[PDB]
RNA sequence: CCGGCAUCGCGCUCCUAGCC
């Protein structure tokens, strides 16, 4: 599957003459897909860390294309950050706090609802134990990604493990 | 409450929540950059720059726009205040107060205040050598504090 | 002058004892959070959500009507697992409800659970 | 909702209660982005009229001054 | 409440107020019980009603009226 | 169509000026109050009116012997109505001065054990629900937006100080417990006419 | 109640060192 969706990246710079100075330049480390419910399918993409500028420059005329260059099923776009565990009761190593589980899993949610900005948070704590991450988005850029939510929570699911649901004011 | 007054004010500013600039700010971090150290040579402190900067060139805030605060970018360029910007105005209007006293030495309310804005100048200078802002021997001369600014 | 989770037990106090159904805690921390688990675990409060508008934070609790007291014991005395029982005669209504909160390297607990995993820690309060 | 009369910092979620404006002249019809509350003289590049007047609150515009928030 | 045997030794589980979970001890005068009636269809009354205690102190804040307004609003 | 119950008891009632309120608002009174104008004066929202006059109905019609209730006014623009309310409903209507002790002083003469306690106004019969909240009875009041609140359940919130309003809430309160007890039948007919509610000036 | 792991667990020549 990964070499399936880099043969559908490769070539797309034939033709639609709007998309060169884009795709010339940019490999994906991986692209798993993943089930979301109801028998439906979805797929991730992960662009290293330094060109995700560019992706969420763009974002939209090419997310649709592997909508039509794949025709199968929902893709979402992040870029990977590594994570790295605690240093050691002093060790004098002060891990900066970017690459800090709060600071990586905030911009995983940031980028996979890219379109949409962020513009608040809930934190639900259930009576038996259950946490609930709800997030609002901003109202406009709305009939461009409510049908992802149900994959955006999907998507959160796997890489950070939390159970968000989105809603707009 | 005040440090050195009963009021209990609360007025000043609330950022947005949003963290990025607007949609309709269109200029790129090296203008503002450049605006910021060409404001800064002129003679301008932090924050009579994101006063213009707000005001003139509808830049809200530069963190926002640029990711990195203004005396950050001023530092990088080598050109922050040798005296940080709050020392140097508490140090200028200790010397307005000295200088109005020894022309009216019977006005003991400003003998009052003089005390109180030097209290306040040591211990905004304990802050500065804690955090190594300030040579560790810099220290505050009543006579020779005119040199230093204005 | 702030030293919270005085402030946060002592609000739901007070609104508990008005019987209203929500009360809101302004700045919130994972030392108050972790508190309240404890007292949703037990049965003391319903659920409760974390309002991040961004600083410090804030949370709204949602109050069952069956707390009647919960405070800090401030100056955190040092409770090792020999001296539990005087603490919760001192502080405790009875022997058999009602508990006291310590902090411990294995996380936040009530004395109970500290009893079973033979550790001791330091006070932070109690509710009952 | 009644949040929009409370204080600008006492509501559950705060927010500033100013504004960045698109503002027109009537001999250069030029937009100049200005801030509700300015706190100065400012005037346009072009037309050199006289712009808005800082205030204790919000700016106040001159004559026949259109804006639009934005 | 319960003896380790199995019996119930307490006499007399206390009413608790239907808006504040408080206890409507013996000696509060102040407290009411009210019982509203069901309507159903034809006639529009049979001795059917749900019941509500609210104690001496949500009748003296006066937050008898709104605490009553929004209990009966539940929908069965 | 035709217009249904609720839309004829709103028409009644602001034709009879219940919706008009006063100058101040109390605020536990807030909950009730649509807007004001600026006359100053609050308007009254006439459907959580009608809908406490519901729950106020199905709280009275419960009683299985009407004599346990008493209804009450020490205004005089209250009297004739609330003695037809207790005439048609079966309630006991006390009219006028409150004898103190009537409901805690069992040696009293007038001494009466009600299940039920209704009130014209909370401000003037403000003995009654003291004496209430030593005896156990709930209580039904009339009040207007600077009514204190204090002591009383299923509060009615009208204009309780005009000559129409007394009456046509009153009118109106015993329409319902007569549907609901069935005495009236569903239709809308029923004789008894609202100008017998509104007091008569010799 | 806890051990032993696995997620996106800064290393080892040297002591203890499982049948790579
Ligand atoms: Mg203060
Ligand atoms: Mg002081």
């Amino acid at each position: 599957f990964e070499d399936t969706v880099a043969q559908a990246f490769f070539d797309l710079e034939n033709g639609n003459q709007e998309l060169k100075s884009d795709l010339k330049d940019l490999y994906i480390n991986t692209a798993i897909q993943m089930d979301v419910v109801g028998n439906r399918k979805a797929v991730v993409i992960h662009v290293p860390y330094r060109l995700r500028k560019p992706f969420r420059k763009i974002h939209v005329r090419l997310v649709r294309e592997l909508e039509k260059k794949f025709s199968g099923k929902d893709v979402v776009f992040v870029a990977t950050r590594r994570i790295v565990r605690p240093p050691k009761k002093g060790s004098a190593v002060q891990r900066p706090r970017t690459r800090t589980l709060t600071a990586v899993h905030d911009g995983i949610l940031e980028d996979v609802v890219y379109p949409a900005e962020i513009v608040g948070k809930r934190v639900r704590y259930r009576l038996d134990g259950a946490k609930v991450i709800k997030i609002y988005l901003d109202p406009k850029e709305r009939n461009n990604t409510e049908y992802k939510l149900e994959t955006f929570s999907a998507v959160y699911r796997r890489l950070c493990g939390k159970d968000v649901v989105f809603e707009y004011p | 409450g005040r440090m050195h007054s009963r009021g209990k004010g609360i007025s000043s500013s609330a950022l947005p929540y949003k963290r990025t600039p607007p949609s309709w700010v269109k200029t790129a971090v090296a203008d503002v950059d450049e605006l910021i150290t060409k404001a800064a040579k002129k003679g301008q402190m932090p924050s009579q720059i994101g006063v213009l900067l707000r005001d003139q060139h509808g830049i809200p805030l530069v963190k926002s726009v640029t990711g990195s605060k203004i005396l950050r970018i001023l530092k990088a360029h080598g050109l922050a205040p040798e005296i940080p910007e709050d020392l140097y105005f508490l140090i200028k209007k200790a010397v307005a107060i000295r200088k109005h006293l020894e022309r009216n030495r019977k006005d003991k309310d400003s003998k009052f205040r003089l005390i109180l804005v030097e209290s306040r100048i040591h211990r905004l200078a304990r802050y500065y050598k804690r955090t190594k802002k300030l040579p560790p021997t810099w220290k505050y001369e009543s006579a020779t504090a005119s040199t230093l600014v204005a | 002058g702030r030293r919270i989770l005085n402030d946060a037990l002592r609000t739901m106090v007070n609104a508990e004892r008005r019987g209203k159904a929500t009360a809101q805690l302004q700045p919130i921390s994972g030392v108050m959070i972790s508190f309240l688990n404890i007292m949703k675990h037990r049965g003391y409060i319903k659920n409760f959500e974390v309002f991040d508008p961004h600083r410090v934070g804030k949370i709204t609790v949602e109050l069952q009507g069956r707390i009647k007291d919960c405070k800090a014991l401030t100056y955190r005395q040092d409770l090792r697992a020999t001296e539990i029982e005087k603490y919760r005669t001192r502080m405790l209504p009875t022997r058999q409800w009602g508990y006291v909160v310590v902090t411990t390297p294995n996380g936040v607990l009530d004395h109970e659970e500290a009893i079973r995993q033979n550790v001791g820690g330091q006070v932070l309060g109690y509710f009952h | 909702e009644l949040e929009k009369l409370k204080h600008k910092k006492k509501r559950l979620v705060q927010s500033p209660n100013s504004f960045f404006m698109d503002v027109k002249c009537q001999g250069c019809f030029n937009i100049t982005t200005v801030f509700s509350h300015s706190q100065t003289v400012v005037v346009c590049p072009g037309c050199q009229t006289v712009l808005c007047q800082p205030t204790g609150g919000k700016a106040r515009l001159t004559e026949g001054c259109s804006f639009r928030r934005k | 409440m319960q003896n380790e045997v199995g019996d119930m030794v307490d006499l007399y589980v206390p009413r608790k107020c239907s808006a504040t979970n408080r206890i409507i001890t013996a000696k509060d005068h102040a407290s009411v019980q009210i019982n509203i009636g069901h309507v159903d269809e034809n006639g529009l009354y049979d001795g059917r009603f749900t019941t509500f205690a609210l104690s001496g102190f949500v009748r003296a804040q006066g937050d008898a009226d709104g605490s009553l307004d929004r209990l009966w609003q539940k929908r069965k | 169509r035709a217009l249904s119950q609720k839309e004829q008891d709103i028409q009644m009632m602001l034709a009879a000026d219940v919706h008009l309120g006063t100058k101040n608002c109390d605020f536990q009174m807030e909950r009730y109050a649509y807007k004001r104008r600026s006359d100053g004066i609050y308007i009254i929202n006439l459907g959580k009116t009608w809908e406490k006059l519901q729950l106020a109905a199905r709280v009275i019609v419960a009683i299985e012997n009407p004599q346990d209730i008493i209804v009450q006014s020490a205004r005089p623009y209250g009297q004739r109505a609330v003695l037809k309310f207790a005439q048609h409903t079966g309630a006991n209507a006390i009219a006028g001065r409150h004898t103190p002790g009537t409901f805690t002083n069992q040696m009293q003469t007038s001494f009466s054990e009600p299940r039920l306690l209704i009130l014209t106004d909370p401000r003037t019969d403000h003995q009654p629900i003291k004496e209430s909240a030593l005896g156990n009875i709930p209580t039904i009041a009339f009040c207007d937006t600077d009514s204190p609140m204090r002591y009383v359940d299923i509060g009615i919130p009208a204009n309780n100080k005009g000559r129409n309003s007394i009456g046509c809430l009153y009118w109106l309160l015993a329409r319902m417990v007569l549907q609901m007890r069935g005495t009236i039948l569903p239709g809308h007919k029923w004789d008894v006419m609202v100008d017998l509610f509104f007091y008569r000036d010799p």
